[PDB]
């Protein structure tokens, strides 16, 4: 690929924690340490607006299905349903016991699966707000959580090493994915077609498992995660490949199959935290700590 | 929150 610097997105007063591009691909949604949610033109990074609401600092934040709604997970240990056209706080959600550090929507936008520093796993009903289902799902502070490709699946990672799958419906653990070493796993999520989960580990490592398998089909590395949990993703649009910050202040580009870096992004002052690929254009979303506190976008 | 080191 060819990703080219297109624009940076100026706005946040601190380090910027996730950016995701609305599913329309319309546009980018960022959160940030300063406890806002900011959105931006997906394709000319056009300032769109801000939401505010969470008393702290946010870690993540994620989009509906139907672009309509957002969920964010902050260290005010609750999470919000915003809708997105009128700013609006539709829900509050409140359960855990420490700060709530991912989030996402299930498919049908329904539910909400949240991790946090209370080692738990928890499902929100959407509409009512009420949390329906704790899993005790590790020992250390959840990472990253997933919905696979019809939400009958939870995919959740945490600081004990551990990468869990469990049943939605029953909340009973189905899976436990390790390697030959026990690092924190710092993120992790479903690939696209639902078959593969992709597991970020700091000791600047990512991996491709064939879940049902419970084997590790391809490592990538020569990027730099030790310290931070820094998202990763499938990019789909033109070539197959892995997408994911660095502590190094650049953003690895990986082909998919081979494993071999293809492309590394500089501009970035500060680590980059995170990153997110547009759903029809070859566009690379990224964004960085509190040295930098900005977002760039990149096109091939 | 993310951006701080655990």
């Amino acid at each position: 690929p060819n990703y080219a610097l297109k624009f940076t997105l100026a706005g946040h007063t601190k380090a910027v924690s996730s950016v995701k591009f609305s599913p329309n691909g319309e546009w980018l949604a960022s959160s940030s340490a300063d406890k806002l949610i900011k959105i931006w033109g997906a394709y000319d990074g056009k300032f769109e607006k801000t939401i505010s609401g969470h008393k702290l600092g946010i870690s993540d934040v994620a989009w509906s299905s139907d672009s309509n709604l957002l969920v964010s997970a902050s260290d005010d240990k609750t999470l919000k349903i915003w809708d997105v056209s009128s700013g609006k706080c539709l829900k509050t959600l409140k359960g855990h016991s420490n700060y709530v550090f991912c989030c996402n929507f299930n498919p049908q936008s329904n539910l909400i699966v949240s991790g946090s520093f209370d080692e738990s796993v928890r499902i929100w009903d959407v509409k009512t707000g009420k949390c329906l289902k704790t899993l005790p799902a590790h020992s250390d502070p959840v990472s990253a959580v997933h919905f696979n490709r019809d939400g009958s699946l939870i995919v959740s990672s945490s600081y004990d090493g551990l990468c869990r799958i469990w049943d939605t419906a029953s909340g009973q653990c189905l899976k436990t994915l390790i390697d030959d070493d026990n690092p924190p796993v710092s993120f992790v999520k479903f690939s696209p077609n639902g078959k593969y989960i992709l597991a970020a580990t700091l000791d600047n490592t990512l991996k491709l498992w064939d879940y049902s398998k419970g084997k590790c089909l391809k490592t990538y590395t020569g990027h730099k995660n030790e310290k931070y949990c820094i998202f990763a993703n499938f990019s789909v649009t033109g070539g197959k490949w892995i997408v994911s910050g660095s502590e190094d202040n650049l953003v690895y580009i990986w082909n998919l199959q081979t494993k071999e870096i293809v492309q590394k992004l500089q501009g970035h002052t500060d680590v980059v935290i995170s990153t997110a690929c547009h759903p029809t254009e070859n566009i690379i979303a990224s964004a960085a700590l509190e040295n930098d506190k900005t977002i760039k976008l990149w096109k091939s | 929150a993310r951006a701080e080191v655990h």
